[PDB]
């Protein structure tokens, strides 16, 4: 499964 | 031996009616899973990924990818502005996943870049992000402060790779099969040089070596590979060409080995 | 920016008459922006399918087209591409190989 993150650059 | 990868493609300019947005997922080198933009839905690429999911994988799927998507809307304004750029054509790209090795043993990254070159990547063995321009050293402090590295180690050492493992699992027919090659030898000649091509089509696995023999022995004197390519299909091609004396045809001779053949087939033009 | 690398083959080893596909591959280029147009006798060939925009593990951008075919002699076939590194399109033909 796609890893469900929040990094903003 | 297995590999999960996860890539995604954020583009200021991808056409006229092209999405600007779109992510992929490989299984072993296979299309399994695809989202853009436009559809806005994360969807199955491989019947055996179908057959083994329900409607709420694919809609957990569509919300990471719509979560990705709002955060790289955004990351191609930031970057212009820390590249100090006036819009134009810019990309952001990202690439994730897992390997499993032969032995055993595991690896995972996440790693980025603009308008296609390395601007920040994981560093998990330090749980650091490391910083490949003085641009992305803002990005650094940022996500090391935030202690995103530890959700991050998370998933690549055991999310990544408990799903990896079943993926591998659901499509062990179609990722462990053999598909043998159809080879043709083909001349060409002009300016005085014969030319010999040998295309082996559709194959798979991936890996294959063809090589030019003249009177039994190898050569790679002025001998070309184009590499691999694709196939709709999942198969591959390849094809590798020879410059000769004319009239010296008859004694070179093409060998494809691939796990395919069990013994490695030689073919004449 | 790096101009793309383009080539043209066909799914099985071809022979008149003899249903096969038509593939154009163009890998290695930047931005990803690119016009693949499969041609057949100077006009483009009906039912071509495109790959969605993927890349390489040096971050270049690559793109299969593809299109069913079943070729015909005193036919000529090729790929027309398109992209901001080259001043005008570039035609790359497909060797039927007989």
């Amino acid at each position: 499964i796609r890893h469900e993150n929040r990094m903003v650059l | 031996l297995h590999t999960l990868r996860y890539i995604s493609t954020a583009m200021t300019d991808p056409g006229p009616g092209q999405p600007w947005f779109v992510d992929v997922g490989y299984v072993d080198g296979e299309l399994f899973t695809h989202y853009n933009s436009t559809a806005r839905r994360a969807v199955p690429r491989t019947e055996w990924i179908a057959a083994n999911t329900d409607q709420q994988y694919w809609d957990s799927e569509t919300q990471t990818s719509q979560r990705s998507e709002q955060i790289d809307r955004d990351g191609l304004g930031i970057l212009q502005r820390r590249y100090n750029q006036t819009g134009g054509s810019h990309t952001v790209q990202w690439m994730y996943g897992c390997d499993i090795l032969e032995d055993g043993t595991i690896r995972g990254y996440r790693q980025y870049a603009y308008d296609g070159r390395d601007f920040i990547a994981f560093d998990k063995g330090t749980m650091t992000f490391t910083a490949a321009v003085p641009e992305a050293v803002p990005t650094k402090r940022k996500w090391e402060e935030g202690d995103y590295a530890e959700g991050l180690k998370q998933y690549l050492e055991e999310t990544c790779v408990e799903w990896l493992r079943r993926y591998v699992e659901y499509g062990k027919a179609e990722l462990g099969r053999r598909e043998r090659p159809e080879v043709r030898v083909w001349g060409k000649e002009a300016d005085g040089i014969l030319t010999l091509s040998c295309r082996a089509h559709g194959f798979y696995p991936r890996p294959i070596a063809v090589s030019w023999l003249k009177d039994g022995a190898v050569r790679g004197q002025d001998a070309q590979s184009g590499g691999i390519v694709p196939n709709g299909d999942g198969t591959y091609h390849t094809w590798v060409t020879i410059d000769a004396q004319p009239g010296d045809g008859d004694k070179y001779q093409c060998r494809v080995e691939h796990a395919s053949l069990p013994q490695p087939g030689l073919y004449s033009w | 920016d790096l101009t793309p690398k383009v080539q043209v083959y066909s799914r099985f080893p071809a022979s008149a008459g003899t249903k096969n596909v038509l593939n154009c591959f163009a890998a290695g280029f930047h931005p990803p922006k690119i016009s693949i147009t499969l041609m057949k006798d100077g006009v483009p060939m009906e039912g071509a399918q495109y790959s969605d925009m993927s890349f390489n593990d040096d971050w270049t951008f690559q793109r299969l087209v593809h299109a069913d075919f079943t070729p015909s002699s005193g036919s000529t076939y090729a790929c027309k591409v398109e992209h901001e590194t080259l001043k005008e399109p570039q035609v790359y033909k497909w060797d039927p190989e007989f």
